[PDB]
């Protein structure tokens, strides 16, 4: 019982968690596409993630 | 200025030109062009604007939310079926309300004409009724997707007076460059490979319109950029599996 | 760009087309129209 | 407690209710044993609300519905009937049936010399309206699978050995055969307009 | 929305408002059959009411 | 790991059908999860998964793999030795690893679901005697070659109830064609456009 | 005067020919007009050589072959009964839906009707006996073509946007533990054919 | 601001910023406004936002 639900309760927060780590992925070629355009006559924005 | 928009031409397809033919509160042919470098499109509030919008709609998207500018946030007041028999509802004018212009044995065509550098490219389609009954299944439906220039509504509507949907059918096999699908779920794989995007991108562009209700950035990735990759479901599983073990145990 | 009457002043400075839609009853027609066209037939309405 | 019904009157009411139309000259018997039990059968029907009609100078019975006279429901529906509504070259070879039947009653007797018609006068028919289909083998295909279809609604019979169809008195009572005289005119009309 | 009903005297009934002719006193109509567009008509009535 | 989706599959068959067998305990039913549990630590494959379940518990070695295969595809000759989308694939193995476990586990899961089916209804009453009969039914009915359409086909002595009667072919029921009108919606093709001078200031 | 049967008695059994059986639960008012006059239902299908089955306890009411002084032969040649005869591949899945319907009463009684299995909980069950087509697709077609003749018998409901099915009370008779063992004895027969 | 300064007299617990959300929820507070806080500073220790 021990070893079947736990390797459950572990293969889901895993999972919840990893996504985070592909979200602040795609961020970066968002961070990585609004370097190439003056916001402001020398400023660009950026993407940051708390 | 023409430099800002040096990119286009070379480098991306474009949307220039808008047949319609007995969609929403217009009757007969309409057309309109749109020049190389961008346009407005002008009238008084209550004219065709959002019409116009969703008319073109219809071809990039499977699940048009008619009417979304003035009422993002709760369900479009339109729908397919409105537009198609031409019901201008609240916008009667005095018509009790309704106003219905094509109620009976109606045929309804769109044709939107994307190109770049000449080559054409045309994604049309084709609603109609036998009857009054107006069930989903009364609308009888046929997309198109040709880049040959023999092909227009204006020429597709003369074919389907001159034949039913076998002799357009008989049209597709013996001509060249054109192809047609009575599912619109093929028609966008037809769209997504040509495209080389998946099947977000042509979705979020369906809610662009609703810019006019943002509360801060904190939604604008949470609704619309950030796909849904959610697991209550599965969550809710495993709760299961756990019970029925501790019932083996009890 | 989709607008309503407001501001078309903004809008003259971006563009090089503007198309009309026009309702009357229940029949609204719509016309492509270059914005020297549009100045052209105002100076007539002035005209008229 | 109480009697059963007689077994033959159950089989032969069974058995006109599984071909809806039968002949005496095909199952005498069974025809003699109805018509001796008029009553009984149409007590056995009238529960289900039907009934049968017969035509002695033909030698036919058939079933006939036997609801509460004329409801809103004129264009009648049955629950125990489905009804049917033929298309256009159905109906067509039907009324190509109808006014030979009606010529044969005359020049060969209501009924006296079962109606009978052949292959190769039939298709000439609706070859007038239809055309040549394309092929002889074509056009005995089309009446062929036509005349099967009808057969099914038992209204006519196989070719015999000299391709000769006998036509069931059934032709004789339809309800209401003013829609194929409409429908004969609109045809000839036509054929005499696109020709 | 049924809780809210049950609960809410607010959700215990409903509003409409109707035309009146100013010199027989009679209703000609109840229903805003004149709007559309970019819904920028509803305004009217919604404002004189407010 | 499809492998060993396998064999869970496959040991729920095999379960199924030993418990149409009559002849087992409660004792043997949930006994023999238990050694098919401990019969998947022998296998290459076996070891191979559970040894990995521990990799997420002690995450000393999934940080590691992702940060040098990381490394790898950052030298520049690696974009020659692979096709794009063969490097997007390699970049996120660990996450497709986990995504795919997620498979098997369900796979087991129906056994582990199984054994409960037999627990609680404890033959009895009418009940006994339907399911026993039943059970004898389709034990017998192994013994057949199942294969053969027409063999599926022959008919059965079970009695004809809740017969449905229903479409008489009465000659009323037949109907003709009820309507010969014709016409065209003809195509109005006019080149409609707007007219400037109707609108206002 | 004439012998017409009472209008809603006429109803009732129109409806439960046109469909074979009859629940309380699903249409208490004609349930209730036909264990109202019984034995008026029996003595109309006696005259068909049919009979009227009764289960209260499920609210049930179904129409069986009647036993005429022959006792219909093989009953399945009655010449109104409209469909064909079970086959073996029905009578596996009739006996493992049996064995869930009678899983569900023992949980919760016989007389509800709120059973139900998944496509996915039916493939394993008959996969077992039937081999793998090769794909799951190809498994599905085959226990929907058995689930189409089974609903065509009204033992189970059309499948639905959940890929299951409702059980059907009725199956508690033709599952009858009587005719089960005459079914092994059937299947006992056909080994000896093997033999 | 100039209105929100209006309305701190008239109102037992007036929201300040409504227009800047349509209706839905408000932003500031009001000790901002005597702090004269010229925004969110930035997070590198800040104190020129005040
Ligand atoms: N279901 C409907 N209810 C109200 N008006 C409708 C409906 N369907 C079509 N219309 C009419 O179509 C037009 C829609 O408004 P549009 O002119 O497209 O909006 P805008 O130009 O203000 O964006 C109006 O003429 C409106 O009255």
């Amino acid at each position: 019982l021990n070893r079947s639900s736990d390797d459950g309760v572990t293969q889901l927060l895993s999972h919840i968690e990893h996504e985070v780590l592909v979200i602040e992925e795609r961020l970066n070629e968002l961070n990585e596409t609004m370097f190439r355009v003056d916001f402001q006559p020398d400023r660009y924005l950026r993407l940051d993630t708390k | 200025m023409n430099q800002v928009s040096g990119l286009a031409g070379k480098e991306s397809f474009i949307l220039t030109r808008i047949e319609l033919f007995n969609w929403g509160g217009f009757h007969g042919l309409h057309q309109a062009a749109i020049h190389q470098d961008g346009t407005a499109v002008i009238g008084p509030t209550g004219s065709g604007k959002t019409t116009l919008v969703d008319a073109l709609m219809t071809l990039l998207c499977a699940n048009p939310r008619y009417n979304l500018a003035s009422t993002g946030g709760h369900e479009s007041d339109r729908d397919l079926i409105s537009y198609v028999r031409g019901v201008s509802g609240p916008g009667d004018g005095g018509e009790g309300q309704s106003h219905i212009a094509r109620p009976g044995k109606t045929v309804t065509g769109i044709a939107a004409t994307l190109e770049r550098e000449g080559k054409q490219v045309r994604l049309g389609a084709l609603l109609w009724f036998d009857s009054t009954s107006s069930s989903v299944t009364d609308m009888k439906r046929l997309w198109l997707f040709s880049d040959n220039p023999g092909q227009t509504l204006e020429h597709w509507l003369n074919v389907y007076h001159e034949g039913g949907t076998r002799l357009l059918r008989q049209m597709e096999k013996e001509a060249i460059g054109l192809w047609t699908y009575p599912n619109k779920k093929q028609y966008l794989a037809r769209l997504r490979d040509f495209f080389e995007v998946g099947e977000n991108a042509f979705t979020l562009l369906n809610r662009a319109a609703g810019l006019k209700q943002l509360n801060s950035i904190d939604e604008i990735f949470r609704e619309l950029v950030l796909d849904d990759h959610s697991a209550f479901d599965r969550a809710a599983e495993v709760a299961n599996s756990f019970d029925g073990l501790t019932e083996i145990h009890q | 760009f989709i607008t309503p009457n407001k501001e078309m002043r903004l809008l003259r400075d971006h563009t090089r087309s503007a198309i009309v839609v026009h309702r009357r009853g229940q029949n609204s027609n719509m016309a492509s129209l270059s914005w020297e066209e549009l100045e052209r037939h105002y100076q007539r309405r002035g005209n008229a | 407690s109480e009697t059963r019904t007689l077994q033959k009157i159950r089989e032969a009411t069974q058995e006109l209710l599984k071909y809806g139309l039968l002949e005496e000259a095909s199952k005498p018997n069974l025809y003699r044993i109805v018509l001796s039990h008029p009553e009984e059968v149409t007590r056995i029907l009238e529960p289900l609300d039907l009934d049968i009609g017969i035509d002695e100078i033909r030698g036919l019975l058939y079933v006939k519905v036997r609801l509460d006279e004329t409801p809103a429901q004129d264009e009648w529906a049955h629950p125990l009937v489905r009804r049917q509504r033929l298309n256009l070259e159905q109906s067509l070879l039907v009324a190509i049936l109808r006014q030979h039947f009606v010529a044969w009653e005359q020049e060969s007797g209501t009924g006296a010399s079962q109606a009978q018609i052949a292959i190769d006068d039939l298709l000439p028919q609706l070859q007038i309206y239809l055309g040549d289909p394309g092929s002889e083998s074509k056009e005995r295909t089309r009446l062929l699978t036509l005349l099967d279809q009808l057969k099914g609604h038992g209204l006519v019979t196989s070719p015999d050995a000299h391709e000769r169809i006998v036509i069931r008195p059934i032709i004789a009572h339809l309800a209401d055969p003013i829609n194929l005289q409409a429908l004969l005119a609109w045809l000839r009309e036509q054929i005499a307009q696109q020709t | 929305l049924g809780a809210k009903a049950l609960l809410d005297p607010r959700f215990r009934l409903e509003f409409a408002v109707s035309v009146m002719d100013r010199q027989s006193g009679n209703v000609i109509e109840s229903r805003t059959g004149s709007q559309g567009g970019s819904g920028g008509e509803k305004e009217i009535i919604a404002s004189y009411v407010l | 790991f499809r492998r060993v989706e396998d064999s869970w599959r496959e040991a729920d068959r095999a379960l199924r059908q030993s418990i149409i067998g009559e002849q087992y305990h409660r004792g043997d039913i949930v006994e023999r999860l238990l050694n098919d549990q401990d019969a998947l630590l022998n296998t290459p494959e076996g070891r191979v998964f559970d040894s990995f379940q521990q990799q997420l518990r002690q995450s000393s070695e999934l940080k590691a793999m992702s940060e040098r295969l990381r490394v790898i595809l950052s030298h520049p000759s690696a974009s020659d030795a692979l096709n794009r989308l063969q490097r997007h694939d390699l970049r996120w193995l660990v996450k497709r690893l986990v995504d795919e476990s997620q498979t098997v586990l369900q796979a087991r899961a129906r056994s582990e679901r199984d054994v409960r089916g037999f627990m609680k209804t404890g033959l009895a009453a009418e009940h006994h005697r339907v399911g026993h009969l039943l059970n004898e039914f389709l034990n017998l009915a192994l013994k057949l070659d199942w294969q053969r359409q027409m063999i599926r086909k022959q008919e059965v002595p079970l009695p004809a109830v809740g017969v449905a009667v229903t479409g008489i072919p009465a000659i009323e029921r037949l109907r003709f064609k009820e309507v010969d009108d014709e016409a065209e919606q003809t195509l109005d093709l006019s080149n409609h456009a707007a007219d400037l001078t109707q609108i206002g200031d």
